[PDB]
């Protein structure tokens, strides 16, 4: 999957969306 | 049970994995007929995000064993139906809501709440295209394409470059061109534009969303690298 | 649709990780009234361990959260009670089907099938007992216990003790006494029991399960380890 | 968890068991 992997929101910690993209 | 109970009770089925219950549970929000706030808005996103794409996994798996192989293969390609008709209904279901409640009722200064939702509907038509052929599969592509091409034209106009809405609406239209137009050269146009146009304006980027804004520049990076 | 499709359904389900489906499928073959083969009998056991064990994780995710935290902690205890009586009701499913079918009719020389079925419904009534309290608990654990002796004396008297069956029923058992009967010299002595006399007749090994007999040999090993 | 991850069986990869395991 190449579409955006993570919620926009700050309450998402950084590494959750790192490993959401990886 | 009150609005505030469930937000709560969604923020818990999230966290015990539990998405079928956190889809019902802002489905439930967003029928109480009022506008969402980012917080119900990323919770409903992320519910129906995840029960769509257990399905869309499955879906994929599935079909890929259709394809590698009398009452056999009769039954691998009714459970292939069975998980598309699921498929189906969660996107009918998420795209109901986004036209008769969240688009619907948008005021006309919430720029941000339009493409954001418009982007959603965007995405659950292609979820649809992924498994529609004939017919059906032109109508959800050109459904697709006016939801992501009016968010664009919004955002265009409303957002900064650097606004992760916009970027993850470049990033998603960019998918869309490439994986369901099979135009690789507008798909790079899209994501190559919104990239460089972000770049351009870095000092536009705002303190409370820098980090997605930047992450988000890096996937369109990633993709163009894929693709050229 | 007949057996043979049911059979491939879950196959295909287990694929696909509709583990629902996958024990929906197997219970129906199950409520065929006929014995299960091997595999039916490896299918039924993993649909329902998945199905149970999504239940004992978001379990553990909300009792934690409870543990954690006026209208908030009312939908905390009231989502932890939900997922604990869809928990108890996968698992008396279960138990249904090994009291009513599988168990009732095992033939005397079916000792293996006695022995798994009953080493099965040791395990679901320990997930009962994971999440019950009072009264209630002590029926449980009661439960669990006789089914884990009964199967225990069988596979005693009727398998090699590197049968990978019997070894996997003394590690669950030994479980048993170390999580839920707070019996950790017990549970200490099953686990040692078991691999020592494992270790004494390696020469019983089987050309087909030897690679399952070696590895819960090693999982013995590791729960020992811990414990002591 | 301390029990048994993984199924008895051989049609079930070695690799898969080992994984369910660790
Ligand atoms: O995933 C949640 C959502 F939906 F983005 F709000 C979280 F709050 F955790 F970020
Ligand atoms: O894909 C990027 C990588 F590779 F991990 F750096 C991203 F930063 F986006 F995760
Ligand atoms: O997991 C299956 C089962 F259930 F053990 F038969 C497999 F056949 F894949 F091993
Ligand atoms: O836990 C053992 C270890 F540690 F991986 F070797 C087992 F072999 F059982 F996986």
């Amino acid at each position: 999957d190449l579409s955006l992997p993570f919620p926009v929101c700050e309450s998402c910690p950084l590494y959750k969306k790192l490993r959401l993209s990886t | 049970v009150d609005r505030e109970q469930l937000v709560q009770k969604a923020r818990l089925a999230e966290q015990a994995e539990r998405y079928d219950d956190m889809a019902a549970a802002m489905k439930n929000v967003t029928e109480l007929n009022e506008p969402l706030s980012n917080e119900e808005r990323n919770l409903l996103s992320v519910a129906y995000k995840n029960v769509v794409g257990a399905r869309r996994s499955s879906w994929r798996v599935i079909s890929s064993i259709e394809q590698k192989t009398e009452k056999k293969i009769e039954m691998v390609r009714a459970y292939r139906e069975k998980i598309e008709k699921e498929l189906e209904a969660v996107c009918q279901d998420v795209l109901s809501l986004l036209d008769n409640y969240l688009i619907k009722n948008c005021s006309e200064t919430q720029y941000e709440s339009k493409v954001f939702y418009l982007k959603m509907k965007g995405d659950y038509y292609r979820y649809l295209a992924e498994v529609a052929t004939g017919e059906k599969r032109a109508t959800v592509v050109e459904s697709s394409e006016k939801a992501y091409s009016e968010a664009h034209e919004i955002s265009k106009e409303h957002m900064q470059p650097t606004h992760p809405i916009r970027l993850g609406l470049a990033l998603n239209y960019s998918v869309f061109y490439y994986e369901i137009q099979n135009a690789p050269e507008q798909a790079c146009h899209l994501a190559k534009t919104a990239f460089d146009d972000a770049i351009a304006e870095l000092d536009t980027l705002n303190e409370d969303s820098y980090k997605d804004s930047t992450l988000i520049m890096q996937l369109l990076r990633d993709n163009l690298t894929l693709w050229t």
